[PDB]
């Protein structure tokens, strides 16, 4: 079966379904935790940093796209640079052009109709990364999920990666609660840092191991990593 | 999308060889059969038609020598269609050397160039090989005559006798027995008929099968002449040479 | 602009003028008009400064990827070439320099070439380039010896240089001196005319002209 | 067949997996950053008593302040390193300073996914992952001696010490244990060549290996084969005598 | 302009050709060749615009030499002056078009033969007994037509050049300090070190 | 200025009984500077000859050309192209640089093998055939020359009568002009046989 | 238009196309290369399938990219070409732009990128040749010689040999080379490589060439007899025992 | 989108065979029979007009087409692709002979120009060969009449006489034996109608066959007068009523 409509994305199974592209979603799953949430205030990132030895360093999990935008990833690194790196562009060209501070509910549009243009044409393939998008805009604090199937959502908040569905349900728990932690950027970071935790297993977060951003009202789009985290384990 | 249905014509096999130029030459050796045949004062081309008919117009016919340049000819063996394309190509490569450097082109620069094009057919495009093999007969001022071949693959030899097409190995023997360095045109063209007529598949070796052509410094003049027999006197030498 | 370079029993000696002009304003008289390509290249600047200055800093990081790529400093004709060549590429679009590439190799020795935006390389002993180049030439053809002391052909270069800051209104500010031996080049100092006209002209009792 | 960039159903690029067993292949190579500086080492691996042993390039100088050691298929990195070269040699042109080390990485790292048979994403020319790795090497201003392992994947992490190669599992399981941050330039040569005799099914000697550091003070240096062979010696002894 | 002269003797062909370079108000050179070979037995020397002189002569030089190898021979001196015809005559149509004219002198080792080909840029070529370009046929298209032998030897031909030279010198508007002499043979080319005075 | 008038020279053709005839002068000079006496501006592909007149690099050029594809033109025909034929060729080879043409002035004189009638065309430089049944003129002298023609013939000359002619044309015509001359040569052409002969004329 | 990759990695990292090249290789007439002390020898074995040809006009084996220096290679001919065309063409470019010959390393290079570019671009198969390169770098006089495959790669070696039964050859090589006194002599040298071709060639003075190259553009190839001279003083050493 | 058909269609077996184009030849065979007879003064071509439908109006299709006009073509197989095929092989005449030299190319050098035609969907990526086998009869000053066939191969090969398709085989002995080299055109027109009739099952007649003939040149069906040297067009299709009555002398 699978076997004969799996060879690219070109390609539909008899019941409607595109391999190639669950296959990338999967590189997702196995990539390593994070957490997007945000109040009216601010949004915030939560990701847990994964090394190869414990003579390597972590990888690092967020990028900034602007003064007012950011995101997270779980999965290709390299897919994640690219993508960043085009919606760093976009960012860009709305300001230059139009002298406009781009919406987060565009740039999700824009990335959305960029990942479908590998899932329709032969030769290309799906991008294997996850995002989780945060800025504060005309509108507000604002929470995206990419996936690369091109299915963008915004959310109070969210998260991807392994073992994932348990901070999920926990922010799915706490919503009513953090959604209001407005003004109050170190509670917000706190009730990331608790959804987070809720999907460790192996060991518990360390200060090389966190990392945090955030973004909001009057403040730009900054990270936090090492001691900079220490306050929050 | 197209991947499916790629042949992919360039490739080597677990052993290292190309696919196609062993089945190309492998077609080659199911067609007429060409001899070339270099003597002291001359070279000569013999080649024997394949399929023919009491119909078949052969005063108007060619299909295995053809005159590339003044100095230069080819005898065929496989696809005419492929052929042609190189042939012309061959016959624009020369004059461009003759436009170029006012001189006529070496006959070895010409052959580098049609193996060139064939080579490459092997190493990219993912396009068929040219399903031909080619017996050159020429005759320049630095190596006087000269007899080259060219196949499938884009490789090419020198010879002093050598055939191309059906029963090689048959031919080659024969001429590997009765060659010697100081033949003379006439003598090579005798060889040349003889081992035809013992190669043929047919019952006689008639002229009406067969396509000859000789590069002889005619020395009545001091200069080289280039002569593709027409049916009489592929008729004529055939009595003489003893075939009747 | 005044430049100028030439060989000599002890190497190669190499001086220039300071001075940048927009018309007959004068825009600066503390230009550097010698490119150290690296510790054994010198290139010098004449006609557009932008020109020069652009393609000569181009040139090095050309040599430098050289060296990377053959393992070994690229030789005073090759670096003189890439510029050469690349100069062709826009010739008739505008560029405008007169350049001078001096070097020394264990091949080669002491080495100097004459560039220009024209597509004109020339290999010599002795070159003088830019608006005062005749002036410097006065100076340093009739007191040019292949034998100079290191020390004699230094001042040689200098004078030279002075003389030209003196007549040519293009050329002035101070003089700018470089050594070459095979163990690279030696830069010996900035030598501000303000100051060298006068002691010049005390000590060696010429320009004998001006009211002093 | 299947598309030279098709997703396993595990979430893996195909091409880029294989990529990765050539390069386990390869002949040895380790990589020791100390605050004095950083080394690496390499496994020559002559296939032949005839071959001149010091006709084998596998320590490269990107930069004078970043040089680079590479195992797998070897043929592979030339472009790579001219792209790295180039990289560097630029930044200096455009910006007057030098590249970061670092950035360097992330610049070789950008070709690494450039490959497919017609990828949606810009124009990919090349027909297949690179089949190398590189333990790339080298000290900046900004943050010091670093030493990068990177990949056909487009992935590079920065390592203490890293070993890449034939014996990369056993060696960085030693590395593992060896390495302690106040490790001196010195011993840091010493365990290199000792891991690298350790997993080496050739006797090690100044022919058969190379090393190689990055300083601040000295830049990116090859040590010559009468150095090395020293430090060869001298770690016999320091063996023999325990 | 600058002076290109070529004389075909009895068994050899002689150029001679001016070593300065002017630009503009001063002379930069006194020591120019203004040559290239070709061949061991083809000598090129070429006048013109300031940088399509070099870059034509060495460009030629660069593919007539690839010829060699590749074929592991000479061309004739005709075909390389046809070679060299048919590239200017492409250049004269080009974007931007190489000014330059040049004289071939080359051995015909088979005819057993000196040939002199004269070219300009627009692809214009002629085989003459002697020829020149610039202003200084003006002076020596008379000197030799009048003092001209086909049999004449290389001794008599580097005479009607110094006669030539003379002459350039005495009428000639600028200095083009004095000329450098060679001499293509059946033995190859050879440079006469000794005319600054012969 | 003018491309046509930079190296001089001219060519005329004439036709006689069951003869032609095509004659040229042999000056390639640099304006004023004469520089050579040997520049024949005639030449032959079988049986068909073309004179051409105009700038020397592209007299030499087009020659290259048609010989390049009279050459192909017989291995693919199998027989030696005719004055008709190529006359067509020569006409659209021009034309197909319409807006950057060769500055040339051919001159296509031969005997069509099939027919033995006699035959002469010449063209503008962008092809513009001009088939006359006397004689056609071109060069730097072409006034001279249409001069002397218009006047000097007459029908049916037998071939040693119309060398006489056109010899007396080509040579009175190119003593008046500054650009021509320096040597002639003339072409006899019959069924059978070709005759060169080189002229006796000024040579200032 | 046709950019199919055709060399791919396989599951245990492995090229097939790059070693079905080498295969190829393998299959090619022997190539033997071994430098002296003052120069450089390149033996080269003439397959015997056909036994009619005209040696005169066929392409002989040992190829000259610039004066002073050679190439030679085992596997496919046609593939050969390509390479020393481009190879022959680098040399002219090397010259003009650097006024500069390339020197035998340089070269090495260049081939040797060329075909490992064929390796990892689109709608090519990778060459079916492996060349020997050898010469002397403009004004120097230390033999140079190196060798390249299909992958890319190259490496110098004292002597080496590719091409059928070069396994056997390396053999007589490594046991007959000494690197502490390489063959002193133009003759001794060019001895050692007969001797090391007789192993394979199985007499057949009329199926080994040879090209001797000493510094300064001094290359040139032995005839027959020259050959067949050598073919003879090394029987005899042989059953003088 | 975009052909990512690049690569050769038409590959050869292990057995050194082209496929497609022994395929191709097959497609041939199927064909309605069509043959061709040169007389020492004209060339013959003919086929039967096999309506595909009684409702279908046969003179609306014609398989005998005129290329240049002393030059005409006739087919066995697939009749779209000798439909695409003669627009090509008239177009060719022009843009590669007419235009250049001012007068039709003659016969050879056609065909020649066809052939290649075909040669290239043999060879080219992404394409079928020509399903078709074609007979060219043609004349021009120097080389006469002339007839050609010419194959999905890109081969040809001229002929005295020769048929194609469906009963070639009995055609084609059935003309070994009737034909001679004293033939006048008539006589070949006659031996064509024969020859025909064998290969056609039912209705045979002036509007069930299709016939065309290079003879003498027809000045009354140039379309002006004036120029000498414009004689008239040596290519000609017969009538329906022409047909007949031949037939009924046969
Ligand atoms: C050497 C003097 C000269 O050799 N020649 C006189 C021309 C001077 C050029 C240079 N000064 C400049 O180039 C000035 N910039 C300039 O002219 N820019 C152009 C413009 O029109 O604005 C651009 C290039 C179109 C400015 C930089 C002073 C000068 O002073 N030349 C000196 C020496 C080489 C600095």
């Amino acid at each position: 079966f699978r076997n004969n409509y799996d060879g690219d994305t070109v390609t539909f199974s008899p019941t409607g379904r595109l391999f190639q592209v669950e296959y990338a979603l999967e590189a997702i799953k196995q990539g390593s935790v994070t957490v997007g949430l945000r109040s009216n205030t601010h949004a915030v990132l939560v990701a847990l940093k994964r090394n190869a030895d414990e003579l390597s360093s972590y990888q690092k999990k967020i990028i900034k796209c602007d003064e007012h935008m950011g995101l997270s990833l779980a999965g290709l690194a390299p897919d994640a640079r690219v993508l960043s790196n085009y919606l760093r562009q976009q960012c860009n060209y709305s300001s230059l052009v139009f002298n406009r501070k781009l919406a987060v509910e565009r740039a999700g549009h824009l990335l959305c109709d960029k990942a479908q243009k590998n899932t329709q044409s032969y030769g290309g393939r799906p991008y294997g990364v996850g995002l989780l998008i945060i800025g504060y805009d005309k509108s507000g604090a604002h929470l995206l999920e990419f996936q690369p199937s091109g299915n963008v959502t915004e959310l109070y908040g969210t998260a991807i990666g392994a073992r994932s569905q348990g901070a999920k349900t926990y922010l799915e728990r706490t919503l009513d609660t953090f959604i209001k932690i407005d003004g109050n950027p170190d509670e917000l970071i706190k009730a990331g840092v608790e959804a987070i935790s809720q999907s460790l297993r192996d060991e518990s977060l360390t200060v090389d191991n966190l990392s945090i951003a955030i973004v909001g009202k009057d403040t730009p789009f900054t990270i936090y990593d090492g001691e900079a985290v220490a306050k929050y384990i | 999308g197209s991947r499916r249905y790629d042949s992919r014509t360039t490739i080597f096999s677990p052993e290292g060889r190309l696919y196609q130029v062993e089945y190309a030459l492998e077609s080659i050796s199911h067609a007429g059969t060409a001899i070339g045949i270099m003597a002291s004062d001359g070279i000569v081309l013999a080649a024997e038609r394949k399929v023919t008919s009491t119909l078949l117009e052969q005063d108007t016919s060619t299909e295995k020598l053809y005159k590339l340049n003044d100095k230069i000819a080819v005898a065929v063996a496989g696809l005419t269609a492929d052929a042609e394309i190189l042939i012309n190509t061959a016959r624009i490569h020369a004059q461009n050397y003759l436009k170029t450097y006012n001189e006529d082109i070496p006959v070895e620069i010409l052959v580098r160039r049609l193996s060139d094009i064939k080579q490459g057919y092997t190493q990219h495009g993912g396009l068929r090989p040219f399903g031909v093999s080619f017996i050159y007969a020429g005759y320049d001022d630095r190596y006087g005559y000269q007899l080259y071949t060219s196949n499938p693959s884009g490789n090419y030899t020198g010879w002093k006798a050598i055939s191309v097409g059906a029963n090689t190995s048959a031919a080659q023997t024969l001429l590997q027995m009765d060659y010697k360095d100081d033949m003379k045109v006439d003598d090579a063209i005798e060889l040349a008929l003889k081992t035809l007529s013992k190669t043929t598949d047919s019952s006689a070796l008639t002229y009406d099968r067969l396509e000859f052509a000789t590069i002889r410094k005619g020395a009545n003049d001091g200069e080289v002449y280039q002569k593709i027999f027409k049916p009489q006197e592929i008729k004529d030498i055939l009595v003489k040479t003893g075939i009747t | 602009t005044t430049t100028l370079a030439f060989r000599f029993q002890g190497g190669i000696i190499v001086a220039v003028d300071s001075r940048a002009t927009a018309g007959n304003w004068v825009a600066s008289q503390t230009v550097k008009k010698v490119i150290e390509i690296n510790p054994f290249l010198l290139g010098t600047m004449a006609g557009g400064a932008a020109d020069c200055q652009f393609w000569e800093t181009w040139l090095g990081s050309q040599c430098r990827l050289h060296e990377l790529r053959e393992k070994e400093r690229i030789s005073v004709a090759a670096a003189s070439k890439i510029l050469s060549n690349l100069v062709y590429q826009y010739k008739g679009a505008g560029l405008s320099m007169g350049t001078m590439i001096c070097g020394y190799t264990r091949k080669e020795g002491p080495t100097i070439y004459y560039v220009d935006s024209d597509g004109t390389r020339l290999k010599g002993d002795i070159f003088c380039v830019g608006s005062g180049q005749t002036f410097a030439y006065g100076v340093l053809d009739s007191n040019y010896k292949w034998d100079l002391s290191v020390e004699d052909a230094l001042y040689l270069g200098k004078r030279s240089i002075l003389a030209a800051a003196h007549r040519d209104a293009y050329s002035g500010g101070s003089v700018n001196l470089y050594h070459v031996t095979e163990d690279g080049w030696i830069y010996h100092g900035n030598h501000d005319v303000g100051e060298l006209f006068w002691k010049v002209k005390e000590e060696e009792g010429s320009f004998n002209n001006v009211i002093g | 067949d299947r598309g030279v960039s098709t997703f396993s159903p595990e979430g893996r690029l195909f091409q880029v997996e294989y990529s990765l067993e050539a390069i386990k292949l390869g002949s040895t190579a380790i990589g020791i950053a100390t605050k004095e500086g950083v080394v690496l080492g390499v496994e020559k691996r002559a296939t032949s008593p005839l071959l001149e042993s010091d006709s084998i390039e596998k320590i490269v100088e990107i930069d004078r302040h970043i040089g680079c050691a590479m195992s797998g298929l070897t043929a592979d990195a030339r472009s790579m390193i001219e792209h790295a070269r180039t990289a560097a040699v630029t930044h200096n042109l455009y910006y007057d300073e030098d590249i970061n080390v670092e950035s360097l990485t992330q610049s070789v790292c950008d070709l690494a996914l450039r490959f497919g048979e017609g990828a949606s994403g810009e124009e990919r020319l090349m027909s297949r992952p690179f089949g190398v790795a590189l333990l790339i090497a080298g000290h900046d201003a900004d943050d010091g001696y670093q030493l990068f392992h990177a990949e056909p994947s487009g992935t590079f992490y920065r390592y203490n010490a890293k070993a890449i190669g034939s014996g990369s599992e056993g060696a960085q399981a030693e590395l593992l244990n060896e390495w302690h941050s106040s490790l001196t330039l010195k011993e840091a040569e010493l365990l290199v060549l000792k891991i690298l005799k350790q997993v080496m099914e050739e006797k090690l000697d100044e022919n058969n290996a190379q090393l190689s550091c990055i300083t601040k003070q000295d830049g990116f240096k090859i040590y010559d084969n009468e150095k090395t062979a020293e430090l060869i010696k001298e770690l016999k002894e320091k063996e023999a005598a325990e | 302009m600058d002076i290109i002269l070529g004389i075909r003797v009895q068994d050899s062909v002689i150029l001679a050709s001016s070593k300065a370079v002017t630009r503009g108000i001063s002379v930069l050179k006194d020591s120019d060749d203004k040559t290239r070979q070709l061949s061991p037995h083809t000598l090129m020397s070429f006048a013109g615009e300031a940088g399509d002189t070099v870059q034509f002569a060495e460009y030629i030089q660069a593919n007539i030499q690839l010829y060699s190898i590749r074929e592991d021979y000479e061309l004739s001196p005709q075909a390389v002056s046809s070679f060299v015809r048919q590239e200017l005559a492409k250049s004269i149509r080009s974007r931007r078009p190489y000014q330059v004219n040049v004289l071939i002198g080359g051995y015909d080792k088979k005819k057993n033969k000196p040939e002199l080909y004269q070219i300009d840029y627009l692809g214009t070529k002629v085989e003459l007994p002697y020829g020149a370009h610039g202003y200084s046929g003006f002076y020596t298209f008379s000197l030799l037509d009048h003092h001209y032998r086909p049999d004449m030897t290389t001794e008599e031909g580097l005479d009607l050049l110094k006669l030539c030279v003379q002459e350039l010198e005495k009428r000639m508007p600028m200095d083009f300090k004095g000329v450098i002499v060679k001499i293509v043979d059946k033995d190859g080319i050879r440079q006469v070190d000794d005319f600054q005075a012969q | 200025s003018d491309p046509s008038s930079i190296n001089g020279g001219i060519v005329v053709a004439m036709t006689g009984k069951d003869c032609v005839a095509i004659a040229c002068d042999l000056r390639l000079g640099s304006q004023s500077l004469g520089v050579s006496n040997k520049f024949e501006k005639i030449f032959h592909y079988g049986h068909v000859f073309l004179g051409i007149t105009g700038l020397a690099t592209d007299v030499t050029t087009l020659n290259e050309m048609f010989r390049y594809k009279t050459n192909l033109y017989k291995l693919k025909e199998e027989r030696a192209i005719e004055p008709e034929t190529f006359t067509q060729l020569v006409s659209s080879s021009l034309y197909e640089r319409r807006f950057g043409p060769y500055f040339v002035g051919p001159v296509v004189a031969g005997i069509n093998s099939k027919s033995g009638k006699p035959f002469i065309a010449g063209f503008d430089l962008i092809g513009c055939i001009d088939e006359a049944k006397d004689f056609i003129v071109s060069g730097t002298a072409s006034d001279q020359l249409f001069g002397m023609c218009e006047s000097l013939y007459e029908p049916n000359l037998e071939p040693e009568d119309l060398f006489e002619t056109i010899s007396q044309a080509l040579l009175n015509a190119a003593d008046r002009d500054a650009l021509s001359g320096w040597g002639a040569v003339v072409y006899i052409i019959k069924k059978d046989e070709v005759v060169k002969r080189y002229l006796k004329m000024r040579q200032d | 238009g046709y950019d199919r990759a055709l060399s791919i990695f396989s599951p245990d990292g492995h090229i097939f196309q790059v070693e079905y090249a080498l295969e190829a290789v393998k299959r090619g007439t022997c190539a033997v290369g071994v430098k002296g002390k003052n120069c450089v020898v390149l033996g080269c074995e003439r397959r015997s399938t056909l036994k009619l040809q005209d040696t005169r006009i066929t392409p002989s084996k040992v190829s000259k990219i610039d004066s002073h220096v050679v190439l030679s290679f085992s596997g496919l001919n046609a593939d050969s070409r390509i390479l020393i065309e481009k190879a022959r063409v680098e040399a002219q470019s090397h010259r003009l732009t650097l006024e500069d010959p390339v020197t035998v390393e340089y070269l090495t290079r260049y081939v040797a990128g060329v075909q490992q570019r064929y390796t990892q671009s689109g709608g090519v198969r990778p060459f079916g040749v492996s060349t020997l390169i050898a010469g002397f770098d403009p004004r120097d006089d230390e033999p140079k010689l190196y060798q390249t495959e299909p992958s890319g790669i190259y490496s110098s070696w004292s002597a080496q040999t590719i091409g059928r039964n070069s396994k056997t050859v390396r053999e007589f090589l490594e046991k007959n080379y000494d690197r502490k006194e390489p063959p002193a002599t133009v003759e001794e040298c060019v001895k050692l490589t007969v001797r090391s071709l007789l192993e394979v060639v199985q007499t057949g003075a009329k199926n080994i060439e040879i090209t001797v190259v000493k510094p300064d553009s001094d290359i040139v190839a032995l005839s027959s007899e020259e050959i067949n001279q050598y073919v003879t003083q090394i029987e005899q050493e042989k059953q003088e025992q | 989108m975009t052909d990512r058909y690049s690569f050769s269609l038409t590959t050869f077996s292990p057995s050194g065979k082209l496929g497609q184009i022994d395929y191709a030849l097959t497609a041939v065979k199927q064909g309605v029979t069509s043959l061709g007879i040169k007389a020492t003064n004209g060339v013959v071509i003919a086929t039967e007009k096999k309506s595909s439908s009684p409702l279908a109006m046969s003179e609306t299709l014609s398989k005998v087409s005129l290329l240049t006009p002393d030059i005409g073509a006739v087919y066995s197989g697939m009749g779209p692709d000798y439909r695409v095929l003669v627009d090509k092989s008239r177009k060719v005449a022009h843009t590669s002979y007419k235009r250049i030299y001012g007068e039709y190319p003659p016969t050879k050098l056609l065909v020649s120009e066809v052939a290649k035609i075909m040669q290239e969907a043999t060879q080219s990526g992404g394409v079928r060969p020509f399903g078709v086998s074609l007979l060219i009869a043609g004349h021009d000053e120097f080389n006469g009449f002339s007839l050609y066939q010419v194959d999905p191969s890109g081969s040809y090969f001229p002929w005295k006489a020769t048929a194609i398709g469906k009963g070639s085989v009995a055609a084609k002995t059935f003309l070994e034996k009737r034909w001679n080299d004293e033939l006048e055109l008539e006589d070949a027109i006659h031996i064509a109608l024969l020859t025909l009739k064998e290969s056609v099952e039912g209705e045979f007649n002036g509007d069930t066959i299709e016939l065309a003939i290079i003879g003498d040149e027809n000045p009354d069906l140039l379309g002006y007068t004036g120029i000498p040297t414009d004689k008239g067009p040596r290519f000609r299709k017969l009538t329906s009523q022409e047909i007949n009555d031949r037939l009924e002398a046969l």
